[PDB]
RNA sequence: AUGGCCAGAAAGUGGUGUUGACGCAAUGUGAUUUC
RNA sequence: UUUUUACUUAUUCAAUGAAGCGGGGCUGGACUUGCGUCCAACUUCUGGAGUUAAGGUCC
């Protein structure tokens, strides 16, 4: 592991418009079921690139133009806020505040999906994955589509050695006694 | 402007009680980073 | 003397200015380190009576600790 | 004429597209830990509510009555080192010759410094005028100046600048100062000062240092309670 | 997630955590077939 | 003396290279009033490039 698969941090640039980033390399992350997307961005006040880490979703490639903010079009690896997105979208990497870059449906093939606004107390509704209801602000950004790697689970694994190589890059206690 | 000749007595008023050096001039800087300054060694 | 003054105000710790000065003082202190150096007393009645004199070699730390 | 070979490029600063020219950020600096400290301190001092016999030192004299109360107080200024040396040696030699040093040297005329010896003073009655710095710290030397001053019915203003005042009496720093007696000549410029100073001074602030100070809220705090008084108003 | 499981005498202390339900932690049973 | 109903100045949490927070002014679009609100200024076919201010005007 090298880098942690998080957002930008909440600029001028996704506040009030949108910034363009190119989708060079998606990797493996040891650990996680997902591949990560390697993402470059542009800097708005200094020369050099800025590269970042995110969770790639699903049909995802590299050469991939992305657009994360406020007015970024509705289309697979772009990143708004949910006040921007429509009833019934599913997004992913959801922050649970806006500013921590992202906590909710990390994990491949899951997804939280935006069930009401209340523009009023300018609050969001969503449901995640688990089932459960939550409300969160809807300044929070959220990543259009479902996370990469679906179906990891239905295959079994077989053996303990399978079982080992998994757990031995995760840390989990194995093999576990009664 | 009724404001404005209000403005103009206030001003004449505060130069009257407090003076004329009411502005103060202030450094502008570029970056948001604080440097110690170097001083003699 | 001022300090016979302020022996008398010191005695009223719960009076309006007291408890201000208190707490704007608490607010400084917490915000300065644990262990830093006064330039001055703060108190400078109870320093006076209990040794402090204004020459060189004299020095006032201000500390807090954990209650 | 111009050389055609010049051209222009103009850079638009929006999202996306050129770097952001660099700008003022001073309002955004990570400042020091101590011109924090000392700028929050005095946010706090404005925004809590300051009791009346703290807040009676926002009132200060006026330029005009400070410079003028400096010019009388500035020719009865303490002796200096070279001064008292002088008189020294011209009283030692007085007693060589066999005369007093009250035969050579005069009744001296000078401000009256340092807080005990002051405060000595208002209690014996015998301060004319009074002039207190609006800023000693810890404000407790002080606080009670006011008070003792009116009770003793004592002419006193609280005025801006200790340094002003050290500068007065060959120091630093004085908390306060205070004049018992003058010259002859100089006696109507005192009493005009006191006349000046118990009309222009202490009818002004007789009522206002009956007052809480503080209280001052915010300025984004200002704006959003304006949005909201507005907006009831409204709906 | 102002969460769970933990650790430390305490801490502006640390782990899980470069973690977010196809995940983490604790259990009972223990391929398939039968049930 | 009690209740709620708010505010932020104590205290707590998070982010940043402490970079654009708030209130105004300019422009355009909407509604309403018959001229104040709110809402936007700026980059979407392309795995390129963007950095040492060009320029205007008084000296």
């Amino acid at each position: 592991r090298k880098a942690p698969a998080k957002f930008r941090p909440l600029d001028y640039a996704e506040r009030h418009g949108y910034i363009r980033g190119i989708v060079k390399e998606i990797i493996h992350d040891p650990g996680r079921g997902a591949p990560l997307a390697r993402v470059v961005f542009r800097s708005p006040y200094k020369y050099k690139q800025i590269t970042e880490t995110f969770i790639a979703n699903e049909g995802m490639y590299t050469g991939q133009f992305i657009y994360a903010g406020k007015n970024a079009a509705l289309t697979v690896g772009n990143i708004l806020p949910l006040s921007s997105v429509p009833e019934g979208t599913v997004v992913s990497n959801v922050e649970e505040k806006p500013g921590d870059r992202g906590a909710l449906g990390r994990t491949s093939g899951n997804y939280v999906t935006v069930v009401g606004h209340n523009p009023d107390e300018g609050k969001t509704r969503i449901k995640l994955p688990s089932g459960a209801k939550k409300v969160v602000p809807s300044s929070s950004r959220g990543m259009i589509g479902i996370v990469a790697g679906g179906g990891r689970t239905d295959k079994p694994l077989l053996k303990a050695s399978r079982a080992k190589h998994k757990f031995a890059v995760k840390r989990n206690r194995w093999p576990k006694t009664r | 402007s009724k404001a404005a000749k209000g403005a103009q007595a206030k001003k004449a008023a505060q130069a009257a009680l407090k003076g004329v050096h009411s502005h103060k001039k202030t450094k502008v800087r570029k970056s948001t980073t604080f440097h110690r300054p170097k001083t003699l060694v | 003397g001022a300090l016979k003054y302020l022996e008398e105000l010191s005695k009223k710790k719960q009076s309006d200015v007291v408890r201000f000065l208190l707490r704007v003082r608490c607010w400084e202190y917490r915000q300065l380190n644990v262990i830093h150096r006064a330039s001055r007393p703060s108190r400078p009645d109870k320093a006076r009576r209990l040794g402090y004199k204004a020459k060189q070699g004299y020095v006032i730390y201000r500390v807090r600790v954990r209650r | 004429p111009k050389n055609p070979l010049l051209e222009k490029r103009p850079r638009n600063f929006g999202i996306g597209q050129d770097i952001q020219p660099k700008r003022n950020l001073s309002r955004m600096v990570k400042w020091p830990e101590y011109i924090r400290l000392q700028r929050q301190k005095k946010i706090l001092r404005m925004r809590l509510k300051v009791p009346p016999a703290i807040a009676q030192f926002q009132y200060t004299l006026d330029k005009n009555l400070a410079a003028q109360a400096f010019k009388l107080l500035n020719k009865y200024r303490p002796e200096t080192k070279q001064e008292k040396k002088e008189r020294l040696l011209r009283e030692a030699t007085a007693i060589k010759e066999g005369k007093k040093k009250e035969d050579v040297s005069k009744k001296p005329y000078t401000v009256k410094y340092g807080l005990n010896h002051v405060v000595g003073l208002i209690e014996n009655k015998k301060a004319s005028l009074v002039l207190i710095a609006n800023d000693v710290d810890p404000i407790e030397l002080v606080v009670f100046l006011p008070a003792l001053c009116r009770k003793m019915g004592i002419p006193y203003a609280i005025i801006k600048g200790k340094a002003r005042l050290g500068t007065l009496v060959h120091k630093k720093t004085a908390a306060v100062v205070a004049i018992t007696e003058v010259r002859s000549e100089d006696k109507n410029e005192l009493a005009k000062l006191i006349s000046a100073v118990k009309e222009g001074y202490l009818e002004k602030v007789e009522d206002t240092r009956k007052r809480w100070g503080g209280g001052i809220m915010g300025f984004k705090a200002q704006k959003r309670e304006e949005k909201r008084k507005k907006s009831l108003e409204t709906a």
